[PDB]
RNA sequence: GCGAGAGACCGAUAGCGAACAAGUACAGUGAUGGAAAGAUGAAAAGAACUUUGAAAAGAGAGUGAAAAAGUACGUGAAAUUG
RNA sequence: AAUAGGGUGAAGCCAGAGGAAACUCUGGUGGAGGCUCGUAGCGGUUCUGACGUGCAAAUCGAUCGUCGAAUUUGGGUAUAGG
RNA sequence: UGCUGUAAAGCUGGGUCGAACGGCCUCUAGUGCAGAUCUUGGUGGUAGUAGCAAAUAUUCAAAUGAGAACUUUGAAGACUGAAGUGGGGAAAGGUUCCAUGUCAACAGCAGUUGGACAUGGGUUAGUCGAUCCUAAGAGAUGGGGAAGCUCCGUUUCAACGUGCUUGAUUUUUCAGGCCAACCAUCGAAAGGGAAUCCGGUUAAAAUUCCGGAACUUGGAUAUGGAUUCUUCACGGCAACGUAACUGAAUGUGGAGACGUCGGCGUGAGCCCUGGGAGGAGUUAUCUUUUCUUCUUAACAGCUUAUCACCCUGGAAUUGGUUUAUCCGGAGAUGGGGUCUUAUGGCUGGAAGAGCGCGGUAAUUUUGCCGCGUCCGGUGCGCUUACGACGGUCCUUGAAAAUCCACAGGAAGGAAUAGUUUUCAUGCCAAGUCGUACUCAUAACCGCAGCAGGUCUCCAAGGUUAACAGCCUCUAGUUGAUAGAAUAAUGUAGAUAAGGGAAGUCGGCAAAAUAGAUCCGUAACUUCGGGAUAAGGAUUGGCUCUAAGGAUCGGAACGAUCAACUUAGAACUGGUACGGACAAGGGGAAUCUGACUGUCUAAUUAAAACAUAGCAUUG
RNA sequence: UAACGAGAUUCCCACUGUCCCUAUCUACUAUCUAGCGAAACCACAGCCAAGGGAACGGGCUUGGCAGAAUCAGCGGGGAAAG
RNA sequence: AAACUUUCAACAACGGAUCUCUUGGUUCUCGCAUCGAUGAAGAACGCAGCGAAAUGCGAUACGUAAUAUGAAUUGCAGAUAUUCGUGAAUCAUCGAAUCUUUGAACGCACAUUGCGCCCUCUGGUAUUCCGGAGGGCAUGCCUGUUUGAGCGUCGUUU
């Protein structure tokens, strides 16, 4: 069987140095430097991967469309959509105590 | 002879501490104006293992009262203490496990931990897990409180002194064997070079004050007075008793 | 090693150029005691300590 | 194993060519020179070693500047040219 | 250091380490260590040419005052050797 | 950055059998351990073998220890003569 | 050649030689050698002696040459045997590379040969590295020590921006608006990181040249598309989709960015195999046979997934479900969808290339022509990548540069027209240094062409548990002074009647055992072990038998396809059979250290050190 | 004190050239040749017996004796070398 | 008797003593006072018609200018080289220059031929991007200039 070498100067089988083996059009098996591979965006909250979102390494989201890096809502491509859901619901739940609140001091500040 | 391993130690050479894999000083926030007249509310964010700590760390994070920006904190958890609680510290913070609160403010009996000896130092005192100190008095007179440490000691602290309400987490440690040799050396693999030890007696005379002898043995009392100089502190220093504890002490 | 610094390179050139034989014409000049280069060097016998 | 099997452990050059003296004794990661003592302003040299600066001393390069100054000196230091004699 | 004049000095294993492409060649990771090595002849006139030999060389010849001066060069001791 | 192939078979889990209960027995599954046989590797026990003006200023041969961790190792870096 | 003197010595004949030198009266001293394991140089005996013996191995012929054991070519015989004697690299070397010539020295024989000697030639990059980032760390500045060489410190008791962003102005002046926690710098050719592939080409260079086909970053910039009269787009219940589809200061996040092990799954390459189309080999006989070609890169488009998520619905007779038991009223099963594109498929790249054949051109630079290059299958296979999981820790397994998204709502925006280079297409550019070769039983270090040492990648067939050992294919070598004999003594290795440790300090050395299946297994025990305890049986070849699955068809059944495991039987043979290879001897006790681990490199590996556990001290 | 041990020791089974008691065989040496070619060491050297003697002589004294040139082995002596 | 061994002589070797030289050394005396930010000493790398070293020099590179002198240089070659002359050779002299990369070494850095910024000019449809040429940007301290800071502080106005 034909057997292979590295195509650059580095002989190690480091995190960057990783090969494929690949069958050429000359009908040689020859090594293919491999990137290494890229990971998921995660959601800001909860840390889990968004969807919609491309994987790509980091310089590799400069150079590809808005479409790809983000997600039509609130906080598209940053958070997740239940994390953005109990955002938005637990604002409005708070902020209606607040009013609940203000109105009940108001109404101890004129009868004690 | 030669210098001994109790000298090499300043030096700090091979003996600094292993700190790449550290998560930070674990620190109570800077005393200031919330702190000292009302309270200020924090969220726990993370609460993660720190290499060569027992106790578990917790990350907190706090607004910036006069610009627009996140603060986070790195307190030691107490025990208890979990992923979203709010944690509430100043002089009007209520006496809830985790939060922060003037030694003052808390009755006698209290159990805080991460103590300050002085009033602003973020924590000096009961950091390690299963730890704490007790609150045992008060002095609203001259601004002092009694409190006793984890040693058993009584200490007078300023009552403006701060305390997180609770015990640190991890506690219990000491429970169990390290039945191995290889868990003693990853034990200190992240803490320091101190492990393992030769013992003195075991040396040559140039190595160490118990080194030599055609037999193995110390040769003079191992006793040595306080007033001793480097070279010479090896064995029980200024020791007031030896032997086994027997009875209360 | 291939991977080397422009300094050591041109050490090496200039190392290269001192390793040639007398020019013949020069042992015919008048008052000529120099008969051969004295200052050869072989890579496998005398190294270059660079 | 202290001889011959422990000097086939030797490919890591603890000096490397020095920029000031040119002597490879430029200590790679104590960044100092044994010979000259660069980076230090001042040249290393020592009375214990009067052979060390015979071999490194004013006359053993160039001059070529105090060649000159001999020279100069015994015109008196001139300015301008020297004139066509009729 | 620069420029001079000298000596009851040494005479190439001496005199400076160095009379010479000497602080050179070379060694050492490094600080440093550090040699050996002058002389054909007045002049290359450094042996054209022939011959044997694969060649180096040899044998004739030739130059020279001398080749009992041929660069493996003045003289050419001893050990050792035919 | 590196470390064939086997053995043993810890928790956890599934099923069956027995028991009033407190609980017990059996068959699988699973894949633990500074576990074990044993390569590479790392080491260096014995022959008190070879060699001992050596291949070698420490090697060669067989035999042997260990071989998934207190493992082995490149490079970078720190510690310097009482 | 002699003479003189007791002598230290003086004189003289002959030969050689070529430029200075002596007697006498005095002066002066670095002034007399047999020794100092004296110093430097030179030379012997030893002595044509010790020796030139590891790594299986060479032989015939031709060519060349004065000369051939050693050079070249051919033929053969062998070996390394993919953890290589193969193909590359890192460190280190530095021209050893290639061609031509060449043999004085060197290659411990030789030499026509050479890593030698001489003369020339040779290393081509926007995409590979360096360069940049930060790591452990190194180290300026402000300061503070120190007689000082210098020491400390790394933002520190500092008034620390050669700040940016705009509208500009052409008034070459400005107007301001924001910030200044941190932030000198150096520190990785194995960490992080923008972007390239295939075919061809040289005597020697190639991811660098040639041909073709791409890509990134920076800049410039127009056209098309998109968007606006509801100014900064629509669709989907939703997960979210798309060719686009404003967004300042400031803020929040994500990527960069991360241990190790175990089994499982998927892919790729390799291995295996059927048909067909070619070529070669065997052919007394047999063999629809044995070997071999049948390939497809980066890049572009469409499609493709475990996991995760969404909608519906409302569950005990609990169901779904993994090799591994986890999940579900905090919404399972069921039904329908969304996403990442890892990975595969199709197409473009691309047959025009490469490969295999056949027929022709010619001193001939170099070819020209024709045909074919197709369709499958298989898996506890090997290696490797990825995935979803599970185990583990008093161990929880870098940082920074850099890139993106989001929050926020500054500012600016249309109708006879407005905006944007995150949609498509188009234009320009990409500097510097390295790049040959060796990487080792001859290119490095050990004084050397030294049996030592020196980091790493790829990895065929058979046997087998096996990447072991043994044989072989591709590739590479056939190198190591040779010839003739075969005494003693050796070194390495074998065998041995009968006895069986009587040898010896001592069973040292050797022998014996050994794989697999089945049976059987004691004391003691910390209950985990001891244990392969001990101790037995079997094993070949051949001919059979049985069991163990997948996909389809509406079935306890049919069709088709398929892997090697296990068990049983008959027969058979000089009773052989783990037939080479590979491969434990065992038991009863005492001393001692609990164990795994560690050290005296180069005479001691142990009972020594360490260790968990225990205790004491501050 | 279970387990573990290239630790020290005793006994038993198996096993055997450890031994009785040796023999045979293979390769490489040694050997002989062509080529190549060191080193240690060296006061001078090299036959014994007795004597005396620095009390253990190659040399001296007295005897025995004594014939070129040598090859392979060998380890008594050279109070052999280091 | 040869051979062999030993001694001697002759001739020939080996080796390099002896003799004789000497542009070197050593020591004494006399006279003189001159390195560098106007970039030294030192280092690296280059430079000749044909050169490896030593010597000399720096991309103007075994040297350019100038003064003096007056026909060479030389191992070979060769002038668009020279001879009653602005003329061969010449570290003879020397007063004008050139002086790479560095080095106290100075934009920052340096195991890198790494990375900036400012001014002028210039090329590419360019105040901004890319290329090129030239000139600049170190630190401590002194005098001065300008711009500032501080309720340190003086005068005046609500
Ligand atoms: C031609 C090769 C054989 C010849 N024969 C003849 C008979 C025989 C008989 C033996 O005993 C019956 C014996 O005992 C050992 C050796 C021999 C020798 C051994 C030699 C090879 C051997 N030479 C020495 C060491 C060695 C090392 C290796 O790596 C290696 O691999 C190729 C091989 C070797
Ligand atoms: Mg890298
Ligand atoms: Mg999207
Ligand atoms: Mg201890
Ligand atoms: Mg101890
Ligand atoms: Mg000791
Ligand atoms: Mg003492
Ligand atoms: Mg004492
Ligand atoms: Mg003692
Ligand atoms: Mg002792
Ligand atoms: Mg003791
Ligand atoms: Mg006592
Ligand atoms: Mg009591
Ligand atoms: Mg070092
Ligand atoms: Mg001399
Ligand atoms: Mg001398
Ligand atoms: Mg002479
Ligand atoms: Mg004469
Ligand atoms: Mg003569
Ligand atoms: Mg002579
Ligand atoms: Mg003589
Ligand atoms: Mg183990
Ligand atoms: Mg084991
Ligand atoms: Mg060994
Ligand atoms: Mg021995
Ligand atoms: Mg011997
Ligand atoms: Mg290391
Ligand atoms: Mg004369
Ligand atoms: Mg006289
Ligand atoms: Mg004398
Ligand atoms: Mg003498
Ligand atoms: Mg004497
Ligand atoms: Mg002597
Ligand atoms: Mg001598
Ligand atoms: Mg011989
Ligand atoms: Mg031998
Ligand atoms: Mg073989
Ligand atoms: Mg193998
Ligand atoms: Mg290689
Ligand atoms: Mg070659
Ligand atoms: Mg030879
Ligand atoms: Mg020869
Ligand atoms: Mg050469
Ligand atoms: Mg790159
Ligand atoms: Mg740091
Ligand atoms: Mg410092
Ligand atoms: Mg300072
Ligand atoms: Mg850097
Ligand atoms: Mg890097
Ligand atoms: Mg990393
Ligand atoms: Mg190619
Ligand atoms: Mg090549
Ligand atoms: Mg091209
Ligand atoms: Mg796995
Ligand atoms: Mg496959
Ligand atoms: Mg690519
Ligand atoms: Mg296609
Ligand atoms: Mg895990
Ligand atoms: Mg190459
Ligand atoms: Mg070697
Ligand atoms: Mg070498
Ligand atoms: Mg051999
Ligand atoms: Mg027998
Ligand atoms: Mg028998
Ligand atoms: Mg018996
Ligand atoms: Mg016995
Ligand atoms: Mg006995
Ligand atoms: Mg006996
Ligand atoms: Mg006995
Ligand atoms: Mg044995
Ligand atoms: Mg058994
Ligand atoms: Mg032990
Ligand atoms: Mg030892
Ligand atoms: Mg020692
Ligand atoms: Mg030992
Ligand atoms: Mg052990
Ligand atoms: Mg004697
Ligand atoms: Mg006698
Ligand atoms: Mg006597
Ligand atoms: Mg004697
Ligand atoms: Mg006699
Ligand atoms: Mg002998
Ligand atoms: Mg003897
Ligand atoms: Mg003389
Ligand atoms: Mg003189
Ligand atoms: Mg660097
Ligand atoms: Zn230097």
């Amino acid at each position: 069987a034909q057997r292979v070498t590295y195509r650059r100067r580095n002989p190690y089988n480091t995190r960057s140095n990783k090969i494929k083996v690949v069958k050429t059009p000359g009908g040689k098996l020859v090594a293919q430097h491999v990137k290494k591979a890229a990971s998921r965006v995660k959601c800001g909250d909860c840390g889990s991967a968004l969807a919609g979102i491309s994987t790509l390494r980091p310089r590799q989201y400069a150079q590809v469309s808005k479409t790809h890096k983000t997600v039509q809502r609130a906080y598209g491509g940053s958070r997740c959509a239940n994390c953005v859901k109990e955002r938005i619901v637990r604002a409005f739940l708070i902020e209606e105590q607040k009013i609940v609140k203000r109105v009940l001091k108001e109404q101890q500040d004129k009868e004690k | 002879g030669r210098v001994i391993r109790n000298q090499r130690k300043g030096a700090g050479s091979i003996f600094t501490s292993h700190t790449r894999l550290r998560k930070g000083a674990a620190k109570l926030r800077t005393l200031d104006y919330a702190e000292r007249h009302g309270y200020i509310r924090g969220v726990v964010k993370q609460i993660i293992h720190d290499p060569g700590r027992g106790a578990p760390l917790a990350k907190v994070a706090f607004r910036d009262p006069y610009k627009y920006k996140l603060r986070e904190e790195t307190f030691i958890a107490n025990e208890g203490v979990y992923t979203g609680q709010f944690i509430y510290a100043g002089k009007k913070a209520s006496l809830n496990v985790g939060n922060i609160l003037p030694l003052g403010a808390c009755p006698e009996g209290t159990i805080v931990s991460n103590v300050e000896e002085k009033v602003g130092d973020r924590g000096a005192l009961g950091r390690t897990s299963g730890n704490y100190v007790i609150i045992i008095g008060h002095n609203p007179d001259e601004n002092k409180t009694r409190v006793k440490l984890p040693s058993g000691a009584k200490k007078i602290i300023s009552s403006d002194a701060r305390g997180v309400i609770g015990v640190v987490a991890g506690g219990g440690r000491i429970d169990k064997p390290l039945l191995k040799a290889g868990r003693a050396f990853h034990k200190y693999k992240v803490k320091r070079n101190s492990w393992p030890k030769t013992r003195g007696v075991a040396m040559n005379p140039v190595d160490h004050p118990h080194g030599g002898g055609n037999h193995q043995h110390i040769g003079k009392a191992s006793t040595i007075s306080r007033g001793a100089v480097s070279g010479q502190k090896a064995g029980l220093i200024a020791a007031r008793r030896t032997g086994l504890l027997r009875g209360t002490q | 090693p291939s991977q080397k610094s422009f300094r050591t390179k041109q050490k090496l050139a200039k190392a290269q150029k001192q390793n040639r034989p007398l020019p013949q014409w020069i042992r015919l000049r008048t008052d000529n005691k120099i008969r051969y280069n004295a200052k050869r060097r072989h890579w496998r016998r005398t190294k270059l300590g660079i | 194993g202290k001889g011959t099997p422990s000097l086939g452990k030797r490919h890591n050059k603890s000096h490397t060519l020095c920029n000031r003296c040119g002597r490879r004794s430029f200590h790679v990661q104590k960044k100092t020179c044994s010979s000259c003592g660069y980076p230090a302003a001042k040249m290393r040299s020592h009375n214990w070693a009067l052979k060390a600066k015979r071999r490194r001393t004013t006359g053993t390069g160039r001059m070529a500047y105090l060649k000159h100054v001999t020279r100069r000196f015994k015109n008196g230091f001139q300015t301008g040219v020297a004139k066509a004699q009729t």
